[PDB]
């Protein structure tokens, strides 16, 4: 059909800049289901993330050309692909995760993929869905680094706060 | 006023009086 | 007084304050 | 000043000095 | 390593690595 | 710098230096 | 001794040292 080369070249260049690639078994899901998942994804990513159905053969060639390795396992049988080209990469995983849950689907259907290059398995999907966004991770990092200073201030002002605390407790008793 | 004396004066404070004490402590620092 | 209690608390050292708090905590619980 | 010396120095501060120390630290170390 | 070099190393971390750094810092400073 | 290295470097900072690191981390990220 | 002398001394501790100091303050007060 040769239009394949168009998609393989198209797909290949996409996989070179993705921050997320996740393989999902969407077999059995309906047309309405597809539209719905894509709608949830756009609500957060605009054009930045996609959920597409592509023949394993072409998908395999695109991944291959992208220089990825050990993905063959995720391609056993018709497989759809979820990927992010712009924005937080973790949110897309949380979206499809709770979507499968909303659909009472076997979460093992989320086979695995690559998170910013790092391969992850079906089991780790749940761990990724529990990760805070990258933006929140940065906020958390700032707090972790600052903890000694914050701990110092609170430890010191706590001596006076404990006074106010017990005093209100005495008042409370009456 | 030693620590015990301070405690005695506080034990004698009324509900509203305690509210004032706390209020003033918060402000003082 | 109340203003007096506060002035006394202002003069206590940090150690004397920790003691004061512990004692207050002790009279209940 | 060692860590333990810092603590001993803090213990000897008055309550009003403690309140100011806390206020100051919040600024210098934001 | 200087402050600027610590920051440069941090900006290079992937989301996965960032999560590890956050978790490790968590255990260390309490 | 590996992650363990980043953490090792941070532990060596003085408190003044730590405060500057935090201030910068906020600016570069948030 | 002085608030300023205490702050000055804390500024010179390393992060590891400050973490220990905090732990001690917490356990003490």
């Amino acid at each position: 059909r040769q239009q394949k080369e168009l998609i393989v070249k198209e797909m290949s260049e996409i996989f070179k800049k993705t921050s997320l690639i996740l393989f999902a078994d969407f077999l059995g899901f309906t047309v309405a289901d597809l539209t719905e998942l894509r709608s949830r994804l756009r609500e957060k990513y605009g054009d930045g993330a996609r959920f597409r159905v592509v023949k394993n053969t072409l998908l395999n060639l695109a991944l291959k050309n992208a220089e990825y390795e050990g993905y063959e396992e995720f391609l056993k049988g018709p497989t759809a692909v979820l990927y992010v080209t712009e924005g937080d990469p973790v949110e897309a995983v949380k979206i499809i995760y709770n979507f499968y849950k909303d659909k009472k689907a076997d979460l093992s259907r989320l086979k695995g993929g690559f998170l910013e290059g790092k391969k992850f398995t079906a089991e780790e999907v749940e761990n990724i869905a529990k990760l805070p966004s990258k933006e929140e991770l940065y906020a958390m990092l700032v707090g972790r680094v600052k903890a000694p200073i914050t701990g110092l201030v609170f430890a010191l002002s706590g001596i006076l706060r404990n006074l106010v605390y017990v005093l209100n407790a005495i008042k409370e008793k009456k | 006023m030693t620590i015990d004396e301070i405690i005695e004066a506080i034990e004698k404070l009324t509900v509203s009086e305690l509210a004032e004490l706390v209020k003033k402590l918060e402000d003082k620092f």
